[PDB]
C-alpha cells in the first residue's frame, strides 16, 4: 500500500484485483494536482508489454501471471515519477472499467529524511467539565506523510467519536523535504474524571525493510509502531 | 486530409411492387477512416439482420461495403439507409426513391 | 484479368487491431482467411484452382506464420516507424494475365512502401518513413526470398488453375431486367425519367434512352453496382421539360439478351 | 485528439443538500461513454455512473446527469446529499466501439496545543487543533 525508495534503484507495485474477469489489464499513475494517465498495459495472452506515447522503453515492466496477483516494475526511479500506481481491467460486458487499490510511491534522494513520528498526548483546557473533554495525540517529526494512526483505549480498537485530520500538514513548507504532522482530536466527563481509563494511541509508520541500506548515525526508520500513554486525574 | 467521406447509394434488387418479396441494397464506397455504422431503417427503426459483404479497397485504397436486407414493401413503409463515420457530423440518411 | 490478395491491418487503439485477408479474382472474391482456426476458407468449389490438397496446407501455415509475424510487428515498431495511433496499413499483391506481378503496400490510405524485383522500395513522395520500413522489411532476407517465390512463381501457376476451373462460372451468363420510374426532379417544369436496370451478368452492358432510333444524347448512366449476388445494378437518368417525353423509351444491349435489346416505353400516369 | 478538464478545484456545500460537479470535453468519436469516479482519501477508486453519446440521460441511483451533448457538457447532479460522500471525483472518456484507456481530468475535490472546539491543522463538534 506504500514503498518508499531511493533514486536510482528498483521497485516492484503489486496490485490486487476482485478475483478475475480479466483481459488486458492497464496501469494507471496519478499525482495530486495533475490528471491520471496510464502508462502501459498488459497483454497476457501473447505477454505484450508495449508503452504509450513518449514514455521511455524499458522503464516500465509488468510479468504478473495471475488474475488477481499481478506486479509492475518500474526501474532507474527519480525524484519525478512518484505517486500512486493503480491497476485497471474492463468488466466483461465493457462498460465499466473496474481499478485495483493502489501503491503509493515516494523517491527520495538520500536513503535519509525518513524519521518515525513523534505521538504523544497533550493537556486540554482546564474547563473540561465546566461536561465535556477532548484529549488528542499529535504525530509530527515524520517523512513521508504516510502512515496511520488509531487510539486504542483501555486495550480496545476505536471507532466511533473522532474525526481525524486526513492531510498530513507539513512542518516546513518551504524546503519540500521536511516532516508533516497530523491530528487525532478525540469523551464523556464521567470517562476522563475516572482516574482508571487508559489511552494509548498509536501511530503505524511506515518505512524502510531489512533489505534497505542505512549509513545515517540514527536508527533505521523500519516499519514501527510509535504509541504513548496516558490517564486521569480526580480534581 | 487523408479523411473521405463515403458514398451512399440505396437501390433495390427487383421493381417495387406491393406483397412480393425482394432485396435492399445499400453501397458505401469511398472512405479511408476505414470504421462506419451502416444501418438500414424501416420507418425510423434500425432494421436487425443485416448481412454484409467482407470488406475490401479499390486501387486510390478507399473501402467499400456491401449491405443488403430481405424485405416485403408496403404502401404506407418507407426505407432508409443511414451512415455514421468520422467524416460525418450528423449521420446522413439517405432515403430509396420508390417511383 | 488479374489476381490480388489484399490484407488490411487497422489498429484502432493500443489494444484494438483487426486484420482482414481477403483473395479475390478482380471484382468477385475467391478467398478468405480465418484466424480462428488458421485456415484457407474457399469460397467456391473451383476457388482452389489445380493446386495440390497438400501444398494447400503448407500455403496456409505460410500465411498464419506471416500474417501473425507481420501483425506484430507493429505496436513493435509503432512507436519506431512513428505510427500514429488510429492508424490503417493495407497491402495489395497478384499477379495478371498471360504476366506482371506486383505489391505494394499503403500506410494511411497513401502509397508508403512497394516490392520491386527482390527488394522492397520506398515511393519517393512518401517520404523518409518509407526509407526507415523499407530497411525494417529488407533486414531479413529469406522473407524476401519467399515473398519473391510467391509472386514470380506461385501466382501464374496458381491464377492459369483458377481460370480454368472457373471457366463455368466465369463465362456465365445472367439476362438482365429492367424496369423505369420517376427520379427527383432537376428544376421547375423539368422531369426526370429512370431507367433502372439489374440482374445482369457480365458487367458489360449497353443502356440508353431513346426517341425511335434517335439516342437521346443527354441520358445520365449511372455508377456499377453489385447486387451480394454477382449480378450487376445500373440506373440510366434523363430530363425533360414536363413534355414531349410520353414518346421516349429506354433500350438496353447486353451479351445475354442474344442480340434481343429489352426495350420499355415511357407513360407517365 | 481529446481533452477533458475540470474547472473548479476545492468547494463545499451544506450537508443533506444537492451540488454539482461540471466537465467539458473535445472529442472527435461519435460513439464513447463517459464517467464519473470517485477517489477516496485512501486512494480507492470506485465507479459512479455511465453515459454518453445518444444514450438519454443516466439516473442509476441517486445521482443524475445533466447532458448538453451540442455544446459538449456533462454535469455530475448529486442530490440527497450524504455528508460521508466527501471524497475527489474525475472525469474520464473512452471509446465505445473500441474500449481502452480513460483521459481524466484534474479533479474536483468535495468537503503545548490547544483547540477551539506552529501548526495550522484543519477542520472535522468542530476538533481542529
Amino acid at each position: 500500500k506504500s514503498v518508499i525508495r531511493q533514486t536510482g534503484s528498483s521497485a516492484e507495485i503489486t496490485c490486487d484485483l476482485a478475483e478475475g474477469s480479466t483481459g488486458y489489464i492497464h496501469w494507471y499513475l496519478h499525482q495530486e494536482g495533475k490528471a491520471p494517465q496510464r502508462l502501459l498495459y498488459y497483454d497476457s495472452y501473447t505477454s505484450s508489454v508495449v508503452l504509450e506515447s513518449g514514455i521511455s522503453p524499458g522503464k516500465y515492466d509488468t510479468y504478473g501471471s495471475t488474475r488477481k496477483n499481478l506486479r509492475m516494475i518500474l526501474r532507474n526511479l527519480i525524484e519525478n515519477d512518484s505517486g500512486v500506481y493503480y491497476c485497471a481491467t474492463w468488466d466483461g460486458d465493457y462498460y465499466k472499467k473496474l481499478f485495483g487499490s493502489g501503491t503509493t510511491l515516494v523517491v527520495t534522494e538520500d536513503l535519509k529524511n525518513v524519521f518515525p513520528p513523534e505521538v504523544a498526548v497533550f493537556e486540554p483546557s482546564e474547563a473540561e467539565i465546566s461536561q465535556k473533554a477532548t484529549l488528542v495525540c499529535l504525530a509530527t517529526g515524520f517523512y513521508p506523510d504516510h502512515v496511520e494512526l488509531s487510539w486504542w483505549v483501555n486495550g480496545k480498537e476505536v471507532h466511533s467519536g473522532v474525526c481525524t485530520d486526513p492531510q498530513p500538514l507539513k512542518e516546513q513548507p518551504a524546503l519540500n523535504d521536511s516532516r508533516y504532522a497530523l491530528s487525532s482530536r478525540l469523551v464523556s466527563a464521567t470517562f476522563w474524571q475516572n482516574p482508571r481509563n487508559h489511552f494509548r494511541c498509536q501511530v503505524q509508520f511506515y518505512g524502510l525493510s531489512e533489505n534497505d541500506e542505512w549509513t545515517q548515525d540514527r536508527a533505521k526508520p523500519v516499519t514501527q509502531i510509535v504509541s504513548a500513554e496516558a490517564w486521569g486525574r480526580a480534581d | 486530409g487523408i479523411q473521405r467521406t463515403p458514398k451512399i447509394q440505396v437501390y433495390s434488387r427487383h421493381p417495387a411492387e406491393n406483397g412480393k418479396s425482394n432485396f435492399l441494397n445499400c453501397y458505401v464506397s469511398g472512405f479511408h477512416p476505414s470504421d462506419i455504422e451502416v444501418d438500414l431503417l424501416k420507418n425510423g427503426e434500425r432494421i436487425e439482420k443485416v448481412e454484409h459483404s467482407d470488406l475490401s479497397f479499390s486501387k486510390d485504397w478507399s473501402f467499400y461495403l456491401l449491405y443488403y436486407t430481405e424485405f416485403t414493401p408496403t404502401e404506407k413503409d418507407e426505407y432508409a439507409c443511414r451512415v455514421n463515420h468520422v467524416t460525418l457530423s450528423q449521420p446522413k440518411i439517405v432515403k430509396w426513391d420508390r417511383d | 484479368l488479374s489476381f490480388h490478395v489484399i490484407w488490411i491491418a487497422s489498429f484502432y487503439n493500443h489494444s484494438w487491431k483487426q486484420n482482414l485477408v481477403s483473395g479475390w479474382l478482380s471484382d468477385l472474391q475467391t478467398h478468405t482467411w480465418d484466424s480462428n482456426s488458421s485456415t484457407i476458407v474457399f469460397l467456391w468449389p473451383w476457388s482452389r484452382g489445380n493446386f495440390s490438397n497438400e501444398e494447400w496446407k503448407e500455403l496456409e501455415t505460410l500465411f498464419r506464420i506471416r500474417t501473425i509475424r507481420s501483425f506484430e510487428g507493429i505496436r513493435r515498431y509503432a512507436h519506431e516507424l512513428q505510427f500514429e495511433y488510429p492508424f490503417e496499413i493495407q497491402v495489395t499483391g497478384g499477379c495478371e494475365l498471360h504476366s506482371g506481378s506486383f505489391l505494394q503496400l499503403a500506410y494511411q490510405g497513401s502509397d508508403f512502401v512497394s516490392f520491386q524485383n527482390n527488394s522492397w522500395l520506398p515511393y519517393p513522395v512518401a517520404g523518409n518513413m518509407a526509407k526507415h520500413f523499407c530497411k525494417v522489411l529488407n533486414q531479413n532476407q529469406h522473407e524476401n526470398d519467399i515473398t519473391h517465390n510467391l509472386l514470380s512463381d506461385t501466382c501464374p501457376r496458381f491464377i492459369l488453375g483458377l481460370l480454368d476451373a472457373g471457366k463455368a462460372h466465369l463465362q456465365r451468363q445472367v439476362k438482365p431486367e429492367a424496369w423505369l420510374s420517376h427520379g427527383p426532379s432537376p428544376g421547375p417544369g423539368h422531369l426526370q425519367l429512370v431507367c433502372h436496370v439489374s440482374g445482369f451478368y457480365p458487367k458489360p452492358v449497353w443502356v440508353m434512352w431513346m426517341r425511335g432510333e434517335q439516342e437521346q444524347q443527354g441520358t445520365q448512366r449511372g455508377d456499377i453496382l453489385p447486387s451480394a449476388d454477382g449480378t450487376w445494378y445500373l440506373r440510366a437518368t434523363l430530363e425533360v421539360a414536363a413534355g414531349e417525353a410520353a414518346d421516349l423509351s429506354c433500350r438496353v444491349k447486353h451479351s445475354s439478351l442474344e442480340g434481343q435489346d429489352i426495350v420499355l416505353y415511357w407513360e407517365g400516369s | 485528439a481529446q481533452k477533458v478538464t475540470q474547472a473548479q478545484s476545492s468547494v463545499s456545500m451544506p450537508v443533506r443538500k444537492a451540488v454539482t460537479l461540471n466537465c467539458l470535453y473535445e472529442t472527435s468519436w461519435w460513439s464513447y461513454y463517459i464517467f464519473w469516479y470517485k477517489q477516496l482519501p485512501s486512494k480507492e477508486m470506485i465507479f459512479l455512473i455511465r453515459q454518453g453519446s445518444d444514450e438519454q440521460n443516466a439516473k442509476s441511483g441517486r445521482y443524475s446527469v445533466n447532458f448538453k451533448k451540442a455544446a459538449k457538457s456533462v454535469a455530475l447532479t448529486i442530490s440527497a446529499l450524504q455528508l460521508e460522500d466527501s471524497a475527489k471525483y474525475f472525469c474520464a472518456l473512452g471509446e465505445l466501439r473500441w474500449p481502452d484507456k480513460l483521459i481524466f481530468g484534474k479533479g474536483t475535490r468535495v468537503t503545548s496545543v490547544c483547540l477551539f472546539t506552529v501548526y495550522i491543522t484543519d477542520k472535522c463538534s468542530n476538533s481542529a487543533v
